[PDB]
This record gives C-alpha cells, structure tokens and sequence, in this order.
DNA sequence: CGGGCTCCTCTAGACTCGAC
DNA sequence: GTCGAGTCTAGAGGAGCC
C-alpha cells in the first residue's frame, strides 16, 4: 500500500486512504487521477496510439459517443466497440474496402458497481478476411503483450491466457499480475460476424471486404485495454523509494534547479533553458521557482518518487564555462554536460529508450 | 521359396533379388570358416536365437549392365562423368594467350581476342571453363565483375551496378540481376560460391552445366585434417613432419604454390571488394581485374597439376560422378523464408531486451557500492574498476512578455557559443566507473541505446553483477583455470553470505588451485563437461541448466532470474551465432515467366506470392573424409520447442507441384565396420559378434544398437548415437563416463562407471572390425575399401608414422561411407535418368539424401530410393567378397515424403519463433513415412508410368 | 453548407448526409467525427494546451469525472466544479502559494436530446485586487490563440458583457457566415461559489500572496474545441480547406507513379516509416492500386487539407527527385527524396 | 586418444593516429 | 611529440551438424 501512500504524496492519486483501497481502485469508484496520474494516463495513451494507429496504414480513429441513444431514455456506453462497429460501413471507404483495417478509439467507458465506475480503455476493433482470422488474433496477441511488457521492468508479470466464449468463440485475455492476484487488463475477441450482421440487417453487400481478390464479410477482432488499471499495473511494476517508470512513460522528464548566486541571471538562464525544453517536447518541472529551497538529498529524494528522469543543475559556473550538472535517476551518479547539448541528448534518451 | 538364411542362420536377401544382384555360383564359406563363426557366436553366447522373419520382397530391378555389380556402376558413372572429363582434358591440353593489358568497361559479356583486343558477347560459349566472381559486400549479394578463362580465350564480366550509377538498386535478387551461362564443366576455387552467381542455375528444372572445385580436389589429393591445418600454419610462421612438404592449406596461393610453384600469388593490398564501397570499384577497375585475371589464371595452372594426381589416387568414376553431383545441391523457398527471417529476428531482439533488462537493471542498482566505498564488502564487485575520471577543460503586457522571452533567448545564445573550450568528441561518461563505461554503447555509436546495453550473459563481469553462487559460494574468475568459485577459509563478506546460505578444504571438487592466491579463499572449478583439463567460459552454457534447476548455482536475486536468464540463453544461443548467416543467404527470386507451369497451375499456387532459390554453397570434398563442407546447411540446427530460428530446415518448402522424397541411411557405419570385419573374419553376414548384434535387430521395433543402448543407460538415442560412435572410433572410459554424467543427470560417479565397462565389455566382439582398421589404414597406401580412393599424400605412413592413428582408421569408414553417398548419387541420376522420373537433387548431408520430385512421382521416387540403397548394400558386400546381403539391412525403414525438410515427417515445429507451428501458420501438412512394402503397394513394384 | 458536404464526404464529419445539420453541430448532437475530424480536434487541443498549460508552471492538469455522484449522481455540465472541488488539495502543489490555475479538456453534457460538446477550459485562481488585470490578461491571450491559425482573423471576434448579478466578463465569438456564435466565454465569478462549496472555517481557502493569506477569486474561461474546430473549417475554406499547417491533420500525400511495382513500394515505405518517426502524418496513397487521375488525387487532397502531394515515379530509383506539389500554391517542384524531410519540418516550424 | 566440420562472441595485446 | 582513444588480429571457450 505504501505505493499508493507515495502516489497521492506524488499527486498520482487524489483523496483520502478511504478512496483509495486497491477494491476501489480497481472498480473504478476513486476520484479523478491527479496531475501526474494524467500525465502518466497521457503518456500511456500516447506509446498506445504510436504502436497501434500511428505506424499502421490501416489503423483509424474512431469518435464514439459517450452515450447510447434511443432503446426511451438512453445510456452511458459500456465499451468502444459498439460504437466502432457502427463507423464500420463508414470508414470502409478510407482504405478502399480492402481488409484488414482497424478502428481504434481511448474513451471512457461507464461500469455499474448502484456506483458508476468510469474506465479508460483503449479499444482496436480489427475487421479481418475469415480464413486468417485465427492468424491474426495470434498476431494481436503477441503484439499487445510485446506492447505491455516493452515498458516493464518486469515483463514476466504480463501474460496471456487462452479462453473460450460462452459461445465457443475464441480469445485471448491478457493480465498483469498484481501483488494481491492477477487482474485482466486487456482482451482480445474473435467475434466473427455476428454483430456485424444483427447491427446491419438485410443485405451483406454493403459488408463485403476485398480481401485479396473476393469479396467477404469480415469477422471482427476485438482489442480492449484497460489504461486505468493499465497505469496502476505500471506504478506497481516500477514500484531507496523510487518508481522508475519508463522514460517514454515517465510524466515529468527534467527537474530543473539553480546554484548560489547571482540570483538574476541565473533566472534567466534556467527561464531560457526551460523555454528551450518546453518548446523541444520534453515537460520540466520547474524547481528553481521553490522558495523553500530544502537540501540535494531530500529534493533527489523528492524527484525519485517523481520519476524525475533527470536533475538539472544551472550553477554560477554555468555562467563561466556553459557546464551544467545532471544526475540521472538510474543510476544517482553526476555527470556535467555543456549547456549546448543538453536538449539533443534528453530527445535522443528519450527517443531511444 | 522366396526364404533363404546363410550357413549362420540369418535370414538373406530374397531369391527373386539374389538371383539379380549376385547371380549364382559364389563360392561357398567352407566347413572351416562356418565352424570358426559358430564358435565365436557361441561363446559370446549369442548362437540359437531365432527371429522373426521379415516379409519377402519380390522386385522386377532393373536391368543391371555388365557382368556383375561393380562393372554396372563403372559403366553408369562413365556415361555420367564422360562429357566432363573431355572438357578438363580441353583445359588440360590448351594454351592460352597472355591477359589483354586494357579490360572492357562495359556492361555483359566481353571476348578478348589476339593482340588484346575487347569483343562483346552473351555468353562465353565454351565447354570447359575456369570461373571467378567478384561481389561488393557494401552493395549486398550481387556479384560485381567475373573473369573466365576458356581454352582458347579471356572473358570479362561488369554488372549493371557498376558501369552505372543510381540512386537505388533492388534488395531483391532476381536471375536478371546474375552473371549468365549455360553438357558443360565450370572449375575455379571455391566454385560454389560462383556458382550461386549464375543466371540459370536458379531454375527448377535441372542444368546439365556440372562444377569442379580447386579445394575439393586439393583435399581429395593432399588435402589436411583441421588439426593438420593448425599444425602446418604453425610451422609455415608430434615427430612426423614430412607432410608439410606435400600438403598445403586451402587458399589458393597457398595450393598454387604446392602443385605449381613459381613466383608467389598476390593478392590486393586494400581489398576493396569486402572493405571499399562501389565508388573505389570504379575507380580501381583495372587493378581489381587484373588479380582476377591471376586468380582465375592460378586456378586453371593448379587444375592441371591435380587433375591427374584425382584421377590416380581416386581411379573409380563413381567418386568423380558423385563429386559433380554431390556440387549441385538446391534448396527452395518462398515468402514464407522472409517471413521467418523477421519472426525470428523480432524474437531474438524481444528476447534479448528481455535478458538485458534484468541485466541493466540490477547494474544500474549496483552503482551505489560507489558512494561510501562499499564495494570492498562486495564478494562479486570487489575487483572492478571503480575509479573515476574528471571533465576536462581545454502580469506582464504583450511587449514586456516578448521582450522577456527574447532576452531569456539570449542569455543562453551567448551561453551556446562558448563551446569553443570544449574537445572536439566529449569524454564518454566521465563520472561512472570504469566498470559502468565499458558497458554503455558511447554517443556516435550508429545504433544507441540508453543504459548499460553492451552487457550480456557471455560477458566476464554477467555473472558477479548476478551474484551466481555455486553451492552458496560467489564464482570467482581465473584468467589461466577459467571460471569456478571461492571456498571461505572480502574474504570476510563471502564467508557471511556462504554462512546466510547454510541457514537458508570441507568441499571437494577440482582442489584448491593455489596459483590464484585470493586472501583467505579457496579456489574450484566449475564441473566442465569435458574433464578437469578444460576451463569453463561462461556459467549461463547450457549444461548449468540442470545444477541451476537443483539448486546447486544459484543467482543473488533468486526467484526465476537465474533460470529464466539460462533459458533464454539457451533460446537463442543458435540465433546468435547464426543469424548472420541466415539472414545474409544468397536468395533469388523467380518471377512468374521462369517458374514451370506444373507451379503455376497448381491449386496451391499464390499469385501474390514470391517463389525462389538457395543454392548451398557446399564444398565437395572439404575433408580428409572427402566429406561435403557448408558454413549454414551443414550446420542447420533441428526443430526444437526452445529454440530459436530452429525451425530453419522447414523453411526449405516445395514450390507447389512438387514434394521433397528423402530417406536418411540406417546405422551407416555400424554397417559398414561391422561388414568390414565379417568380410575379414570370414566370408560370410554375421560372422563377427558385432555384425550378428546389428543385423539381429530392427529400428521400428526399438532393438537396433542405438536404442539397444539408450534402454539400457537410460540417455536419448542421439545421446546413444553420441556414445557408440565415439566407443568405436577411440573413446575411452572415462570419455563415456563423462558422457553418460552429462546426458543422464541421475547417475552418480559409480553407477556411470558401471555402465561403461559393459558397454565395454568386449578375442573379443568388436575385435575382426578393428584388425581390419588398422591394417587397411597402416597400408602402405591406405584406399577406401569399395570404390579404392586412396587417403591423401599427408595421412599416409610414410608422411606421418605412427601419427593421426585414430584420423586414419576412422577415415576408413568414413570415406566408405562417403563413398556410399556417391553410389547413392550415381545409382539415383541413373534410374531418375532411365524411367523419366521428374525431379532432381535436393541436398545431401552426410548419410542422407534430399531429391525435389514433382507431386505425381514422389511414389516412383521412394521405390528409386530403395532400390537404390539395396544396389549400394549389395555393392559394398560384394567388393569385400561376401556375396550376400541380409534382408534386415536390404532396404530403408522409411521414405519421408514431406513438402519441408525436417528430421521427422510428424514433428510440427513448434519454436519459440515459430509458436503456432508449420500447420497453423504457414499451412503445410504433415508428410508420410513408407516403408518398402508400402511403396511397392503404391506403385506396383515398378519404377514405369 | 458545401463545406459540410465536403466535411462529411472527406470523413471529417460521420453519418448520412441529412444527418448532419448546422444545430446539431452546434448543439452536440451529431453523431460523432470522421477520422479527420478527430485528428483535427486533437490538433487543437494540443494548440490550446501548448499556449494555456505547457508554456505555464502555474497552470497544471486535472481530471474532473463526467458524473457527479450524490444528491441519484448527473452527468457533469461544466468542467468548473470538479477544477474547484480540486481546489483545497492542489495547494500542496504550490506549497500554499497564489495565484495558480487548472485547465482541462474533456466533453461536457448539456440537456437540449443529450448535447456531447468538447470544452476546452481553464480555471485561474487570483487574489481579488488584479482579479481585472488577469481578466485581460487571458482575454488577450485567448483572442491572439484564435486569431493565430487564422486566414482571416477579423471574423473572430470579442465583447464585453454582464452577467445578472453584474460581473465583468467577455464573450469570444467567431463569425459564422449565418451569424456570430459563442465559441469562449469569460466570467470574474468571484468566490461565491468557493465559498458555497467549502462553507465555514475560510482559514482553508486562504492564499499566500506576499506573506498575506487571502480567499481567491475564480475566473472561467470556457470555450468550445467543437465549435472552435467548426469555425476553423469555416474559415479554412478550386475547393480547398486551407487549414493552418499546424492543425491540418494529415499533412503528406504519398504515391507511386510508375513500375516496377516493388521497388517503388519500397523506397515509399521506407519514406513513410522515416516521415512517421519524423513526426509527420502520411496518407498511404501508394497503397492504392490503379490510382485516378492527378487532377483529381490533387483536388481530393485539396479537400482533405493535405499540405503536400508526394509522387515517386521510377525517376526516383534513378536520381531520387520526387514530385512535391503544395497546398497554398498551386506549383510542382521536384526536391531530392533525402531532404523532404527537413523541408516538411522547416515549413511546419515556419508556419508557427 | 572419438572422428570430421562450421562459425560465433569476448578479451587481450599490438598498432595507428590525432588532438592538444 | 606524447599519450590516450579507435582498429585489428589471435586465441579460447561455446555451440550447431553428421
Ligand atoms: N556423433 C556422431 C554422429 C554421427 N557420426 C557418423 C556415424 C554415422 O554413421 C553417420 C550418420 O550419422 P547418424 O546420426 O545418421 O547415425 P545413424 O545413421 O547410425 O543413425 P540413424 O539410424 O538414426 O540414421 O555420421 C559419428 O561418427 N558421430
Ligand atoms: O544511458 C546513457 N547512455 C550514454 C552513452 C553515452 N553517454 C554519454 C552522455 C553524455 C556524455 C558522455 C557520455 N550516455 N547514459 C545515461 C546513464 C548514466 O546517467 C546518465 C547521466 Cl547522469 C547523464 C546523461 C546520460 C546518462
Ligand atoms: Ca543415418
């Protein structure tokens, strides 16, 4: 539980111990996701849509209302795939009706606990040719699992089962193994054309999707990932008190400080460096803005349970020679890098990582 | 009746079969000899044990030419290798006219004519031909300029990728992209990698275009054993040394200088074709032709010396038929090869960042025994280098916001520039240790990665960084014994955590080395598998496996990391040493107008699908065994579920149309010596103890000496295959002790030693096979048994006396068995010749034979196949006298008729890379396995349509 | 009413074409958007929070839920409440200082029929006495943001208005061809509602400021990403939407215009793989076999606010000149394949 | 006295070269 | 012109095949 105590200390999480049991975390009746919370939230929807819909010429975003309506009084959606399936006739005509493509969609969804728990999830609803339905379901799931464990310390904690369906259909669920079990953060679905056909009654023509050279109606696969549950798996899988969640993932990248004096200038030299960073894609926390002005050991401390990747030092010296100080979080050594090639070495870190 | 048994009571061939191979009127063993075998069965107690007789075989064979078996495949090797020998006759009596000075810089084919002149041709148009090609290894696998010398003229060659320059040329290979040719001979040195640079060689239906190699022959000749090499490069920078005289290396100046002599060979200072880029190509044109010129002119000078040194020492022209067929081999793919490529290439990198994430973390956790000088109460980290280096030195209004921001700007603009005080390259991570710097890829590297990512498991600190402990004590590296482990008695902090370890010398193992002279320590080797004499390399190898899973090493952060990292270690040890050649094979695609049409009108047929070719590139005779040598296909590992990549043969799949029909020989050189001694002791099948035990014995029912072996130590039967094969050739008893040890974890020290001495245990059983030996290889000219190739001119007696015993006896059955597979050769080009039966020749490795065979006559192929091995049985019975074959060994216990190359026709490959298996992802069935009865029940005993 | 036409047929928009009317787009019931239409929302909300949040320490995140449970929860209406339920506990981000802010993105419900509207919004916490001057302060800011990506700035437009109690605030507005329409809204609401929320015991709404604690003042600041992505549509639109390059949402068309079929396919992925790890979003038009005219491959980029057309034709293998043609300017330029790459950064950063 | 091959990664010693 | 950072072979142990 100390990994909660330090996210609401580190403003991952909001509220008191009573909203923070994992029960009501995983159910989804905590309050919102604090500051970090979102920013670590963002930076997993961000790695989610690069892999899914941003490298793949046939993967699209989706807008699904958050609600249903109609059969008389309408309701909060459940899951992204109702609504995916209902673009599906629509965004057939982007890729030329040929198939395999995707439509992937993050949205909040509402699940009765009578409490309402809201879930971000992260759905790909995949229309494949029949015949290589199994095939890439398969793909999928190595796919989504390489996804989950790329940003894991431990990736063994990730796994797959395979299941059946009431109905016998095949799918794959994915898990992340928590401390007090194994909890299902994604799932992967086989569906066919069942609700293609019940939402679409009549004609199949309009269903029809060149695969190859025939005309066939696909069978949906349907990818769904809890993002919520998603970035708890990650603050317990990076969980000396320190999280160290991925560079890619990390919600504050430098921490950003000064030295002895003069104050004026090196205000401006830390203005000029920030702007710099903010203007290059990479999020600071300004520190050199604190009044308390406490010691190195307790900030190094305070930035660990941040995930503060790295600890910027603009000194007098800075002024003298251009050579700022840089401790990094792996591995609490210090390190001095001339002020000129500080942001070409954050992007490559991050982009490399 | 179709029954017949010998003097021994073994049942023989069948009469229909006997009355065609032998004929009649073979003399009879005589009284002496028959009781002289009775008595040595029984008193190795093996005489009245019946068995089941094996159902007869009555065949229609071929009719077999001249007037018994060795005449019949003298005249079929002559007619194969007739039109060949002519053509190294045309380049062993020709002179040639001197190189021209001034090559062609164009684009084809170019004729050099008399006074140096350049002619532009499509083909060199000659019968006999010596080749050489050379190919830019910075532009990929396509071959750059070939010189060839005819008989009467010179030949130039420039690709397309060298006259012109573009911006971008095809990754893909394609037969337009090759050098063109094409009853024709081609030699050069290491011909078959120029031959995998011919056009027409990549075609599914056969070439008669046939290829002698320089290396093959010099090793045929004089050639020398690895071992030999070692030794004699030695000596050119044991009490025999009269070899050196006659026998060289393979490369070229090293073989010129042997045969020829004369002023040395040079070669090019720079070598530009595996170093330079396409640019120094151009620009050093005429130098590189020219020294293709004097290679190719090398060559054709050492051919005409070996040609007839071959010919004298391996008279028979079977072994001359074979050796051009065995240079043929072929291998097709399809995209399902690319696809493998990437699968298991995604694989081994998700497993390695797998692996590497441990590591850098626990290095990245370890930097703290820095801070306070902990380190010296390391027991693992306490040698490294911690030292550290030092940096060298040589509200506001919309006016006010932007001024502000201009000025902040500013300040670091004027800041940005001092960087004049700076070194051109900044010093790598300064601040870290030594230790830590070693391992992070530095800034310019092309390929970078955050983090210790140069550490792996293969790596000196891995297993300190670990924490490995075997029997609860940290393993300690010495440089001159390898790696092992410290014994207590920070001498102060190993002994705390070995105390931690109970809780949770008095130790015997390789003894206490007292060269290491660590304080307060003792020092053991880890168990090696191959005795105390040997260093352990690396504790991740893949026999610590067991000791990991007992608990005996153990990892500092426990758990599954230990395990998990050896498993993974295991996974992809193959990948890692043979990807790059893997992933590098020379593949060239056919398009659709090359392919026949039996694959293009076949249901199976993929119209957005790529079909193409590997040629192996086999060394004839790469052996004093006159063995096949491949870097990649003679070493392509198995399928099994843990590797991966293993799954590498079963990507050799049949275009659609055709089937891959092969047969794997059976016990080969058991056989052999075991028919070796018979043929010594008397003439007779069974005479010895030894050939009784292997005839009395079949595959299918798990009685044959490999299984017979496996049940009674318990190892698997490749394990079993391991032992009795090193049993026969000199393997002594401790040698299969340690063997036994490392193959069945549950034996202890006795109980192996137990089981040594009675496979052991036999004037005795194995004792006429081994007298044969060693008067064959102790002749004066030591020659194969069958076929009468002599061994070569460095492994006779008088070259090396009483030296490189155990290499020349075990030469004997080995190049037997070499000359097994050029009968198998000869004997299938002959009836895939006579009855028309459509296919050609797949691969061979060492007793197994591939042949790519059309759909519709994979059954016809099968029969071929049995007939084939029963003519070559019969013919190595019949050179050493006996007159019989056995109707145990008369034919293969089954034909694999399978779409892929894989070791069984049931196993599906199911790897790591490959998880859903061959079925399910790539849509290939299993094949079928048929015996002889089954075979002649599918096509009626004839080989006709 | 042809720029929904386009809309809708270029997948900006979703749902039959007598679906999709000038209310319901303005209301939030529509049925949704295209794929373009999504990507152009992100575009702008990545626009409004590099200019409100990123380039600010004092304005940080919050997550405010849709529903609001307890007195039988409701859907939210506004993004204000949750940002000043956050109020107390977000001090500690601060340590206890003032003025700081909170600014979100999400969908706001609103009773019509339900009305889904995406409202970009932010909340500034200020002691009373430049409670005015901070007022202004973001009045110019939000007009200069709108303004920004605009062709032509003057339909955009601001006033000044009072509430019923009598407060000073502002309405943004953008000059639709049928009308103004309120796309941001600003209010000085003072701290009746901090109060209400948190009554009795005032001593834990106090500010530092100078060492004086004070009970701020709140400031709602709330536009309409919906509506700001309809008038920049508007105002985008030979039929092209000239879209401002920095939220245009795909901004390379890439093509094959000869054979070899292989080699060509090859070198344009290798140009999509290297534009996408650049940042740059390509539409796969070399996916497509038998392709239409030129003519009108560039009439339907032209429509899909496509900045630049790239054709690789078998010239490419030879030299590597490839086809660029530009949405703005009507003009074909040949550029080596290894520097458009920069040249597409350049002009991204050039037009910012 | 197993034999016959194949190639790989890693480490150490020697050489080259360039920048200060 | 000195000395420390890149390049290059050589050797050793591990690991595929028959
Ligand atoms: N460790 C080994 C493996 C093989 N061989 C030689 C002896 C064999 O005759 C030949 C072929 O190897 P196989 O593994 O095929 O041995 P068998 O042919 O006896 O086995 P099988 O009956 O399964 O074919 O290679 C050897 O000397 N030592
Ligand atoms: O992961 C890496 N890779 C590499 C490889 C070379 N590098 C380098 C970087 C700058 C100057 C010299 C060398 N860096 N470096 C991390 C690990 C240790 O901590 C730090 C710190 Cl304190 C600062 C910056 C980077 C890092
Ligand atoms: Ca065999």
């Amino acid at each position: 539980e100390a990994l909660l105590e330090i996210c609401q200390r580190r403003h991952f999480l909001s509220g008191s111990k009573q909203q923070l049991s994992r029960d009501s975390l995983l159910s989804g009746c905590h309050p919102g996701f604090g500051p970090l919370g979102v920013e670590l939230r963002k930076n997993l929807a961000a790695e989610w849509w690069t892999s899914v819909v941003v490298f793949r010429e046939q993967v699209f975003p989706v807008d699904a209302l958050h609600h249903k309506p109609g059969p008389t009084s309408g309701k909060l959606r459940e899951n992204l795939l109702h609504g995916a399936l209902e673009h599906y006739v629509n965004c057939l005509d982007l890729v030329n009706k040929r198939l395999p493509y995707g439509l992937a969609q993050i949205g909040v969804c509402f699940h009765p606990v009578k409490s309402i728990g809201e879930k971000t999830e992260a759905s790909l609803v995949w229309f494949t040719p029949p015949r290589t339905s199994n095939q890439w379901l398969d793909f999928w799931l190595r796919h989504r699992l390489q996804w989950w464990r790329k940003f894991a310390m431990s990736p063994s904690n990730f796994s797959s089962s395979d299941c059946q369906d009431e109905e016998g259909r095949k799918g794959n669920k994915l898990y992340y193994n928590f401390p007090w079990g194994k909890e299902l953060i994604e799932t992967l679905w086989n569906l066919g054309d069942h609700e293609l056909l019940h939402m679409y009654p009549g004609n199949v023509s309009k269903l029809h999707g060149r695969d190859g050279r025939k005309n066939v109606v696909p069978c949906v696969l349907s990818v769904n990932g809890d993002l919520d549950r998603g970035m708890l798996a990650y603050l317990y899988d990076s969980f000396r008190k320190v999280l160290k969640l991925h560079p890619c993932l990390a919600p504050i990248k430098v921490a950003l400080d000064v030295g002895r004096g003069p104050t004026l200038e090196l205000r401006q030299v830390c203005q000029g460096l920030f702007n710099e960073l903010l203007e290059n894609g990479i999020s600071v926390w300004p520190g050199y803005l604190e009044t308390m002005q406490s010691s190195l050991e307790q900030l190094y401390s305070k930035y660990d349970e941040m995930s503060i990747l790295f600890t910027v030092l603009v000194t007098e010296t800075t002024l003298e020679n251009g050579l700022i100080h840089l401790r990094s979080r792996d591995t609490t050594m210090k390190e001095m890098m001339h002020i000129s090639k500080l942001k070409d070495f954050l992007i490559k870190y991050i982009s490399s990582a | 009746g179709q029954l017949r048994h010998n003097p021994l009571d073994i049942q023989m061939l069948s009469r229909g079969l006997h009355e065609q191979i032998f004929g009649q009127g073979g003399e009879m063993p005589g009284e002496a000899a028959v009781r002289r075998s009775v008595e040595h069965l029984q008193k190795h107690g093996l005489w009245g044990q019946p068995a089941v007789p094996l159902p007869d075989v009555e065949l229609r064979l071929p009719p077999l030419y001249g007037d018994n078996l060795d005449q019949h495949f003298r005249l079929l090797a002559q007619k194969q290798s007739l039109p060949y020998l002519e053509a190294a006759n045309l380049l062993l009596q020709a002179q040639l006219p001197p190189k021209p000075p001034a090559w062609a810089w164009a684009e084809g084919w170019t004729r050099y004519g008399p006074e140096g002149e350049a002619v532009p041709v499509a083909i060199p148009e000659e019968r006999a031909l010596v080749f050489d090609v050379e190919v830019c290894l910075a532009e990929g696998t396509c071959p750059t300029l070939a010189v060839a010398i005819s008989p009467s003229a010179w030949y130039s060659w420039c690709s397309q990728r060298l006259v012109e320059e573009r911006y971008s040329w095809t990754s893909q290979l394609s037969p337009a992209d090759l050098i063109p040719l094409e009853e024709q001979l081609v030699v050069g040195h290491n011909v078959s990698f120029d031959r995998a640079h011919i056009r027409e060689q990549y075609l599914i239906q056969g070439s008669r275009m046939r290829f002698l190699d320089t290396m093959s022959m010099h090793m045929a000749i004089s050639g020398l054993s690895s071992f030999q090499r070692s030794l004699w490069i030695a000596a050119k920078q044991i009490s025999s040394w009269d070899w050196l005289d006659i026998s060289s290396v393979n490369s070229l100046a090293e073989v010129h200088r042997l045969y020829v002599g004369g002023p040395p060979l040079e070669k090019e200072p720079r070598e530009l074709f595996v170093k330079g880029t396409m640019k120094d190509i151009r620009e050093n044109f005429q130098d590189l032709m020219q020294y293709c010129a004097q290679d190719v002119w090398a060559t054709h000078e050492v051919f005409q010396q070996q040609l007839p040194l071959f010919l004298e020492r391996c008279p028979h022209p079977v072994t001359l038929a074979g050796m051009l067929e065995m240079g043929v081999s072929y291998l097709p793919v399809n995209q399902n090869w690319e696809r493998y490529l990437a699968e298991a290439q995604g694989t081994y990198e998700e497993l390695q960042r797998e692996m590497k994430k441990s590591l850098m973390d626990l290095t990245n956790d370890a930097c703290q025994l820095l801070s306070g000088e902990r380190y010296k109460e390391d027991p693992w980290l306490w040698d490294l280098e911690w030292d550290l280096q030092e940096f060298k030195q040589k509200p506001c209004s919309e006016e006010e916001e932007f001024q502000q921001d201009v000025m902040a700007r500013a300040c670091l603009q004027k800041l940005k520039g001092t960087t004049e005080l700076l070194p051109k390259r900044p010093q790598h991570l300064p601040g870290h240790p030594g230790w830590y710097r070693k391992l992070c890829p530095r800034l310019d590297d092309p390929a970078w990665t955050p983090g210790p990512s140069l550490l792996s498991l293969q790596m000196r600190v891995t297993p300190k960084l670990m924490a490995l402990t075997w029997d609860g004590f940290p393993l300690h590296y010495s440089e001159r014994h390898g790696w092992g482990y410290l014994v207590p008695g920070p001498y102060r902090a190993i002994e705390s955590l070995y105390r931690k370890h109970c809780l949770e010398s008095y130790h015997h193992g390789n003894g206490p080395y007292n060269d290491v002279d660590i304080p307060g320590c003792w020092f053991f080797k880890l168990p090696h598998k191959d005795g105390n004499s040997c260093n352990v390399g690396s504790p991740f190898a893949k026999d610590f496996l067991p000791k990991m899973e007992d608990g005996t090493l153990q990892a500092g952060p426990g758990g599954a990391s230990g395990p998990r990292a050896l498993e993974i270690n295991k996974m992809i040890s193959f990948w890692r040493n043979a990807h790059k050649r893997i992933s590098s094979q020379m593949v060239v695609w056919l398009p659709r107008s090359a392919l026949p049409r039996a694959v293009i009108r076949h249901p199976d047929y993929d119209e957005e699908g790529l079909y193409g070719a590997i040629l192996p590139q086999v060394v004839t005779a790469g052996t004093i065994t006159r063995r096949a040598v491949e870097p990649t296909w003679l070493t392509a590992s198995n399928a099994r579920p843990d590797r991966v990549g293993s799954e590498l043969k079963a990507m050799v799949q049949a275009p659609p149309g055709y089937t891959l029909v092969g047969a794997d020989v059976d016990s080969q050189e058991l056989w052999i010596a075991a028919v070796l001694g018979d043929a010594h002791f008397a003439g007779m099948h069974g005479c010895t103890a030894f050939g009784w035990m292997t005839l009395q014995g079949r595959k299918s029912r798990g009685t044959d000496l490999h299984s017979k072996t496996a049940t009674t130590v318990g190892i698997s039967r490749e394990h079993a295959k391991i032992f009795n094969y090193g049993r026969i050739y000199g393997a002594g008893q401790p040698f299969a002790e340690r063997l036994l040890m490392q193959f069945n974890h549950r034996l202890t020290q006795q109980e192996a030693a137990e089981k040594a001495q009675q496979m052991y245990a036999a004037g005795g059983t194995e004792s006429e096979m081994f007298n044969k030996l060693e008067s064959i290889a102790t002749s004066d000219i030591p020659r194969t048994p069958v076929l009468g190739c002599c061994i070569s001119r460095a492994l006779e007696p008088s070259a090396v006396q009483e030296e490189f015993m155990t290499s020349r006896v075990n030469w004997v059955v080995q190049s037997s068995a070499v000359d097994y597979l050029h009968l198998m050769l000869v004997a299938m080009k002959w009836l895939f010749e006579e009855f028309a039966i459509d296919g050609r020749f797949c691969i061979s490795i060492h007793d197994e034979v591939r042949y790519l065979v059309r759909e519709e006559d994979r059954y016809r192929a099968a029969l071929a196949l049995q007939i084939t091995n029963l003519l070559t049985r019969c013919m190595f019975a019949y050179k050493l006298g006996l007159n019989d074959l056995p109707q145990s060994v008369a034919f293969f216990s089954a034909v694999d008729i399978d779409r892929c190359l894989r070791k069984e026709v049931t196993m599906d490959c199911k790897t790591p890379s490959n998880p859903t298996g061959m079925e399910r992802r790539y849509g290939i069935p299993q094949g079928e396995a048929l015996d002889i009865y089954q075979i002649i029940e599918l096509t009626k005993g004839s080989l006709e349509k």
